[PDB]
């Protein structure tokens, strides 16, 4: 089965060295961080 | 993440402000003329005036 800590932000695992193979695979799978979306933007008004 | 956002907002609101030199020009030109001329008459013995 599964654990993690967000003190550390770390996946802990309980189970197989097959769970160790595939869940080091999923250790790696969703590690990715989305690129900044420019969620907010400062616009310089020319006239108004 | 919110920190990295607000630092990019602050970065773009911190810009230098250009400064304008406003020079007004006021021109007031007056001119005037007049000619007042006339002849008056009078006799005060029997009072009669123009």
């Amino acid at each position: 089965k599964f654990v993690a800590d967000e003190r550390t932000n770390s996946i802990l695992i309980s189970g197989d060295p097959k769970v160790r193979e595939r869940l080091k695979r999923l250790i790696k799978q969703l590690d990715v961080e989305m690129a900044a979306k420019g969620n907010n933007r400062v616009v310089y008004l020319k006239y108004a | 993440d919110i920190m990295n956002a607000m630092l990019e907002v602050i970065g773009q609101l911190d810009i230098r402000r250009a400064q304008v030199l406003i020079e007004a020009l006021i021109v007031e030109m007056a001119e005037g003329d007049g000619i007042n001329l006339g002849v008056q008459w009078g006799s005060l013995e029997s009072g009669s005036v123009i």
